[PDB]
């Protein structure tokens, strides 16, 4: 349609405009997105039991729920904790890629298909369940200015107005929070109640009892009695609200007509609900909101901030609102990187332009043969699944490159004409494209075989190279016909020729001896071949070698202006000790790394692989990027250096690291022939502890057993005293674990109401004695009287893999390189171990195939649908090989470049390559195509044609490079914000272009003449 | 911001400092040709 | 304060709710209760179940199964007084009236009673039908009633939130033609300097 | 037989705090009749999965009912979808005056 | 005078399009028993058959 779309320009303008205004909507119907959802969705069904432990729990819940679910669709698998404080979290796993909406409300039923056996205390407290993503996309704490606010009260506020305020966004997340809202706490005491021969049951009761809405039909409803005129509904007794009602509640009446008061047997008032997890601020009593998530992911962030005014006057002590974690930033500062991209490389590319084609009056072409693609390109990306994020915003970037390319491969061809033929403007773009025709497509439908291709790759991986892939086929799409609809067209109307100063426009006569010396050189090299060919494999015999000696990397570790940093102390470790130590860690940061370390959110009591007031883990915002020079004022090392100061920080282990740069090793093994937690926390012994004699320089991820206190309620001496086996069971978990009696507004809202004895009566065993139950007598009895002690280990946190009882490891072996092996061990080391004892793969190390341990598989097969897709060109076979075997050069370009820089064999850099060996295979053609065209196309002249075209072509695909290797050289030194991928990206292709021209283009006019060769020799 | 002043120039003076350094790689990977020799 | 400040701009505004209705208000007296002997228990269900009607059993009529519910007849439940004619029992063995231990008085309620978003609200029907331009009706109410208390917050429900309606947005994708249009149009071999006629 | 005051209190609210993760919640209404009657009604964005879009909820409420005054759970919560209201409304009467 | 004119029209939905059907509503004051509610009803009843 070239020679076709160039006699009618307008019609062709008009269909670019078209794919502009594709934009003009695209970019707004566009999600933006931190990133691409890479993860298994995954239901996990939170449970509790308020007092519990690791045991009943661990048979009590986890187990009436773990077993009630034997069918479900794609239960990948189901992973499981077991806090002893009743915490259960079954967390369901999918295959990448399922109906996060059916996938877990095809799991709900078989849970009510169980739940009726649950606890009365767990059914009650009332069962979870939820999908986990990327977890808290920006987390606001609240703190008091004005040092008027209580470690509850915040959490309290936070809890009426704001927890649910969360949704003033356009959009907003499943799970949030931290703190306690309030709960009306009685707070009860031994002494006096068996003074007043009460026991905590009477409580419990007479709370259900004097605090209870109650229905009371009303005078004159239903089926009336004719001729009443008046209605109205009766009210009777109502919740309770007042902290102080409470108090007056109504225990017994003795004989003296005196009355005993809740307020006479306990002290009453508002707390919270439980005391688990204290919350600092640079060291302020604070609690914060867990938005776990929130659509524009960047807009909805935003707008938490836009609806911030609405509390700032609200509530007259401080309060003012702090945002310690938020993955947001790294938007506007991703977004802008494509930007400032496509503009210093559009910019960068007009100035060459000058340099070669000299003239403004056709510099334009370009400038419009650009935009309009990336346009269209965004448009593409809402055509599929697809959100403008980091990822495919290189794409966006990397493949501007690339799109400028075609560009004045469009626009010198068809101005090289304009000076050989000296032929006319309009006539001579035809022509023009009446070569580079087929070239273009071929040459395209080409690389759509080594992006693509890899799209369609692994489960998570491939989660992002196609969010690549297409990202560049969609971008190398808009390429061709924009380039061969618009360009023919917008060339054909403005330019002017001649079949022919000084000052600095002598470059051309600089430039033409260079073109001579390569046409002088290229012949006289060529009539010796061999001499060059044995040269092509030692290189491809180095690049293998060099290959091999580069590591593998996920993914960068990417520098993100926040970072964790975890304590955890021994077993039974008071929230108090637990404290001691975050304080101490709190204090470094903002003690001596006070120029970057901006805060530290730290929370007493919540570790991710630990839980109770034994963990502990501490939320630093370093001070953004600008503002932290050097490399040791960065995160890899701020964490490096930390960590080392804390060693020294004897009886507690703690240390701190970068975030993952991503959203995301471990070994399960299995108590499978019914042995039990013990025999299988003695078999974990044995292989942790074995696995540990082949290290350079593994671990359980669960606790470790703590100490616990046996009961044994003795029935018979129970019985002789008359004591019901119950009135003591609840008098006991009642008064130490807390019960959930009623619930009450509490100004204007439901809360609970929970009873539970002060600490001073429950700190010590021998307290024990202290409490007295009721017999049928009439007279209290002691503990004591029919209860007796004795210690034994069990286990904080318990687990389960599959139904079947469990123990999680961390095993790594960070070469780099070759992890497969490293499964290996573990699988045959174990295997020593007794019966029952089974292994299995969970979380991340389940995913098999990596990025890097199948790259191998996708790329031999492009050796297929790029072989495959070149031969399409006229009479392919026996030639095909040529531009094939261009590929190692800039290949051994991208890797020395890599090698050198210290840099390993990440993703994008995976990626990169492609990029080159893109354009690796895109010069090449581009001068066998001229190649083959000359020998049939016209008179046959096989050496003497080759050379003539590797002139013709050598002006271009040195243009090209100038602006690509001009388009990268950006990326490939900045380490400031983001940019450790924008390193890999740069770095890769620049190594690659260099390395695939100077060395690339002399091969060709060999490799071709060769392959040619190779056939008159039949 | 208003950097394109500091950035624009950054380009005259990149192109060049940038081009010879490709075509020089391109001259020296062109005499020691003398493999003809 | 809102509803009725409203109401002097208009030419020739309204809660949708119902207003507050009288109550009867009973508090169980305790002690009272408790020196005689009787469950807090026994009376509240000898008093809702009698006067609102209890959900018992259930029983099969002509091969469906059906409810079984208890109410005292109309006859006595008609009227305050007939709450002391409720009798309950004491563990003692002997019947109490309510009247030994309760007592009445009146107060108002709220027959429907609702909320916005778990939050307590109202709603309002503010129509301005002249025909033309309603997002000015809107803007009153929006800064009108932002003369009002602490707490007092605002917001758009039905089909008022449903902001962008036909012909507040027409205008925006007719323009729009003005570029598919004008732009199909120039396909035409030359269009443009010609488009426009 | 409650009343506008316990069925506010007691179940709307043990309902509608209980419902922390929902996907698509345009706007949650609410009523709450002085005779228990409570109807939380929940709108959707113009398009969605009026069946994961209500199966999605449901699960939420479950998450919540087991807190429900007795006499609540027992006549049966319940949830439906709002459509057209009555494509066509039959009414039946009695010819021969015998119907109640 | 198009412009003029058009800026003239007022605005509608759609029209109030005739149905051979229509609501009629009913709200006594607070305590109406229900024959109260029925008694004025019937006058309503009434009226349409009347
Ligand atoms: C993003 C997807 C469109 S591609 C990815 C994966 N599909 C495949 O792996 C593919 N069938 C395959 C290729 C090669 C060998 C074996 C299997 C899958 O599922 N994901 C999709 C999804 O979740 O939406
Ligand atoms: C808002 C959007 C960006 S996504 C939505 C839908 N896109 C898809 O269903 C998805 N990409 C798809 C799946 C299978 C085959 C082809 C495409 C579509 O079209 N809409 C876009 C739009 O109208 O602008
Ligand atoms: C019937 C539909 C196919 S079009 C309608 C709406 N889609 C849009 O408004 C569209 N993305 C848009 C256009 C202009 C500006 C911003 C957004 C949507 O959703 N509905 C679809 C559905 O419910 O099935």
């Amino acid at each position: 349609m070239p020679n076709f779309f160039i006699d009618r320009p307008i019609f062709a303008w008009v269909i670019a405009i078209i794919i502009m205004l594709a934009g003009g909507l695209a970019i707004l119907k566009l999600p933006v997105a931190q990133y691409p959802t890479i993860a298994p969705p995954a239901v996990t069904i939170s449970a509790s039991y308020p007092g519990a432990d690791a045991k009943t729990v661990q048979d009590t819940v986890t187990q009436v729920i773990e077993q009630n679910m034997n069918g479900i669709d794609n239960l990948m698998y189901m992973s499981s904790n077991s806090d002893s404080t009743g915490t259960v979290q079954i967390t369901l796993t999918f295959e990448s890629g399922t109906d996060a909406d059916i996938a877990q409300v095809q799991v709900q039923n078989k849970l009510q298909l169980a739940m009726p056996l649950l606890p009365q205390e767990v059914q009650q407290q009332g069962v979870s369940v939820e999908k986990s993503s990327s977890s808290f996309l920006m987390v606001v704490g609240v703190i008091n200015t004005d040092g008027t606010m209580t470690q509850e009260d915040i959490s309290d506020y936070v809890a009426a107005n704001m927890k649910d305020a969360i949704s003033r966004t356009s959009g907003v997340g499943d799970v949030q929070l931290f703190g306690s809202q309030y709960a009306m706490r009685i707070w009860m005491n031994p002494n006096e109640l068996n003074k007043f021969q009460l026991t905590p049951v009477d409580v419990i009761t007479a709370i259900k009892a004097q605090n209870a809405q109650v229905a009371a039909g009303q005078l004159g409803g239903t089926p009336p009695v004719k001729g009443q005129q008046l209605n109205a509904s009766i009210i009777a007794q109502t919740r309770l609200t007042s902290t102080e009602e409470f108090g007056k509640i109504l225990l017994k009446v003795n004989q003296d007509g005196s009355r005993v008061l809740l307020r006479d047997v306990a002290k009453i008032e508002l707390g919270g609900e439980n005391y688990d997890i204290i919350a600092e601020f640079n060291g302020q009593p604070a609690s914060g909101l867990g938005i776990k998530l929130a659509a524009n992911a960047l807009d909805t962030a935003a707008a938490i901030r836009a609806e911030l005014a609405k509390m700032e006057p609200f509530f007259p002590s401080g309060l003012k609102i702090v945002y310690p974690y938020d993955t947001t930033p790294f938007v506007k500062i991703s977004i802008h990187e494509v930007v400032k991209t496509l503009v210093e490389a559009i910019i960068l590319v007009f100035l060459v332009m000058y340099l070669f084609l000299q003239n403004f009056r056709a510099t334009l072409i370009p400038t419009i043969a650009v935009p309009v693609v990336l346009l269209g390109t965004f448009a593409v990306l809402a055509a599929f699944g697809f959100s403008i994020n980091t990822l495919t915003m290189f794409g966006m970037v990397l493949a501007i490159g690339l799109l400028v390319d075609d560009a004045i491969v469009v626009v010198e061809n068809v101005e090289r004409v304009m000076a050989e033929e000296g032929l006319p403007p309009k006539e001579a773009t035809r022509k023009s494209m009446g070569q580079i025709q087929g070239a273009l497509v071929g040459i395209a439908m080409v690389l759509s075989a080594v992006f693509v291709p890899m799209a369609f790759f692994g489960g998570s991986t491939g989660a992002i190279y196609r969010q690549f892939s297409i990202t560049i086929v969609s971008a190398m799409a808009l390429s061709v016909l924009v380039a061969l609809i618009l360009t023919p067209a917008l060339c054909a109307t403005m330019l002017k020729p001649i079949a022919k100063k000084g000052f600095f426009g002598w470059f051309n006569r600089m430039f033409e001896k260079s073109t001579h010396h390569y046409t002088d050189s290229v012949g006289g090299i060529l009539r010796s071949t061999g001499r060059y060919l044995v040269l092509y494999l030692i290189i491809v015999v180095g690049m293998a070698y060099l290959f091999v000696r580069l590591p593998s990397s996920f993914l960068p570790d990417e520098d993100q202006g926040v970072f964790m940093t975890m304590v955890q102390l021994p077993a039974g470790a008071t929230q108090e000790r637990t404290q001691k130590v975050l304080n101490e860690v709190t204090h470094y940061y903002l003690t001596k790394e006070k120029n970057n370390v901006e805060s530290v959110f730290a929370v007493n009591g919540f570790g991710f692989a630990g839980r109770g007031q034994n963990t502990g883990i501490a939320f630093v915002s370093l001070k953004d990027w600008a503002d932290r020079p050097g490399e040791e004022n960065k995160v890899e090392a701020i964490t490096m250096r930390a960590t080392r100061a804390f060693s020294q920080i004897k009886d507690a282990m703690v240390f701190a690291f970068n975030l993952p740069a991503i959203v995301e090793f471990d070994f399960e093994l299995i108590d499978q022939a019914g042995l039990g937690h013990e025999k299988l926390t003695q078999a974990r012994n044995q292989l942790l502890a074995e696995a540990a004699k082949h290290p350079d320089m593994v671990r359980p991820n669960g606790l470790e057993d703590t100490p616990q206190f046996k009961i044994d309620i003795d029935q018979e001496k129970a019985q002789a005293l008359g004591v019901s086996i119950n009135d003591i069971n609840t008098t006991l978990g009642a008064a130490w674990g807390g019960s959930y009696v009623n619930d009450f507004i509490d100004r204007g809202r439901v809360k609970k109401v929970y009873v539970m004895s002060e600490a001073k009566y429950r700190m010590l065993p021998d307290d024990i004695g202290d409490w007295y139950v009721r017999a049928a007598d009439g007279q209290m009895v002691p503990f004591s009287a029919f209860s007796s002690s004795r210690w034994e280990y069990g286990s904080p946190r318990l687990e389960r893999y599959n139904g079947l009882p469990s123990m999680e490891i961390l095993g790594q072996a960070a070469p780099g390189k070759s992890t497969g092996e490293a499964m290996e061990l573990m699988e045959q080391l174990a295997s020593k171990l007794p019966t029952g004892v089974g292994y299995d793969w969970t979380g991340m190390s389940y995913q098999e195939r990596l990025s890097g341990n199948q790259a191998p598989s996708l790329y031999a097969i492009s050796l297929i649908v790029v072989f495959l897709c070149l031969a399409a060109l006229y009479e392919s076979w026996s030639i095909p090989f040529s531009v094939m075997l261009v590929v190692p050069l800039g290949v051994i370009g991208a890797l020395l470049a890599a090698t050198f820089r210290g840099l390993t064999n990440d993703v994008y850099f995976q990626v990169g390559l492609l990029t080159t060996i893109g354009l690796s295979a895109k010069n090449a053609i581009l001068i066998v195509e001229f190649a083959k065209d000359l020998m049939d196309k016209e008179g046959k002249g096989l050496i003497e044609a080759t050379l003539d075209a590797v002139r013709m072509r050598l002006r271009p695909i040195l243009m090209t490079s100038l602006a690509f290797i001009l388009g990268v050289m950006p990326l490939v030194i900045s380490t400031g914000a983001g940019s450790g991928a924008q390193n890999a990206v740069g770095t890769g292709v620049m190594g690659g272009m260099v390395t695939a021209t100077v060395l690339a283009i002399f091969f060709v006019p060999v490799f071709f003449v060769v392959v040619r060769r190779r056939f008159s020799r039949k | 911001s208003p950097m394109s002043l500091i950035l624009m120039l950054v380009v005259f003076g990149l192109i060049f400092y940038f081009m010879i350094l490709r075509p020089q790689q391109k001259r020296t990977k062109e005499h020691k040709k003398l493999m003809d020799s």
